[PDB]
């Protein structure tokens, strides 16, 4: 790829699974008789990441769209495969096995997911504040996590309740179908600009949508597919 | 004819206790009370307030 990026080629760089690189240069070093650090990995873990991708940088000749994958051992987000990762990055997208669990195909964890990018100067004024609301919610979700769990929505103030039913809308929301999803599931793919995007959440946090059901925005399109959807159920 | 039925809303003397010798009426608030009222209002307040404590402290 660095031919094509040094002749000024725009180029979209997907690796996949670099935490598979990580294991290999692991299993080589326990070969190789090195000593082990942390949990079994090589000891030249962090310079063998820096080699690998410092190599994948967009530079004044070319520009190269990196996309990656990485996988956690386990569960473990401590692990030292990710963590080296994580500060290689511009835009960090985290999948959690519970919310996956809970049927939310993309699994995207919008709390411990970030970017450069989001700022108002870059991507808008009202798209940064979108986002930064759909945080503040769900943020207080898990805050109030706990709270629902052991005692109910109940004892939360009217406020506290709204914040929460809205958290909830709004992570079945996030889920969304794919076009190669339809080999095991039949619902068609959706593909909803970030404009839209942006809209539908702006639409959802303002206090529209509130009297439609959680369960209506389950993998659906924009917001006017959820009314769409509403209204064909009345 | 056969039955007597007074819906009095309130009753003062009577000889079975009146102000003297009265005991059921005495401390009978209390009765009513240690458990009902007095000290159990501040009980259950305990019991939210312990409560609401550690609700914090475990988030």
């Amino acid at each position: 790829a660095e031919y094509f990026r040094d002749e000024g080629r725009d180029i979209l760089l997907f690796i996949d699974n670099i935490f598979r690189f990580v294991q290999a240069g692991s299993e080589v070093s326990s070969l190789l008789g090195r000593m082990p650090s942390q949990v079994g990995y090589q000891p030249t873990l962090g310079t063998e990441m820096g080699e690998l991708q410092e190599r994948i940088t967009s530079t004044k000749r070319g520009s190269i769209t990196s996309m990656q994958a990485v996988y956690v051992p386990a569960d473990d987000y401590t692990d030292p495969a990710p963590a080296t990762v994580f500060s290689h990055l511009d835009a960090t997208i985290s999948l959690e096995r519970s919310i996956a669990e809970r049927a939310i195909f993309p699994a995207v964890d919008p709390l411990a997911s970030t970017s450069r990018i989001l700022d108002p100067n870059i991507v808008g004024e009202e798209h940064y504040r979108v986002a930064q609301e759909v945080k503040r919610v769900l943020q207080r979700y898990k805050d109030l996590k706990d709270i629902i769990a052991i005692l109910g929505m109940e004892e939360l103030s009217d406020e506290d309740k709204l914040t929460v039913q809205r958290a909830r809308k709004i992570e079945l929301f996030f889920s969304q179908p794919f076009t190669v999803a339809q080999q095991f599931t039949g619902r068609p793919g959706k593909y909803v600009p970030v404009k839209k995007t942006v809209e539908s959440f702006a639409r959802l946090l303002n206090g529209e949508g509130d009297h439609i059901p959680e369960s209506f925005f389950y993998m659906q399109g924009d917001f006017d597919d959820v009314l769409a959807a509403y209204e064909a159920s009345q | 004819p056969h039955r007597v039925t007074i819906l009095a809303d309130t009753v003062e003397r009577a000889d079975e206790i009146d102000e003297a010798r009265a005991e059921q009426a005495r401390a009978e608030a209390e009765a009513r009370r240690r458990e009902a009222q007095s000290e159990r209002d501040m009980a259950l307040a305990e019991a939210k307030l312990r409560k609401e404590m550690v609700r914090l402290r475990v988030a």
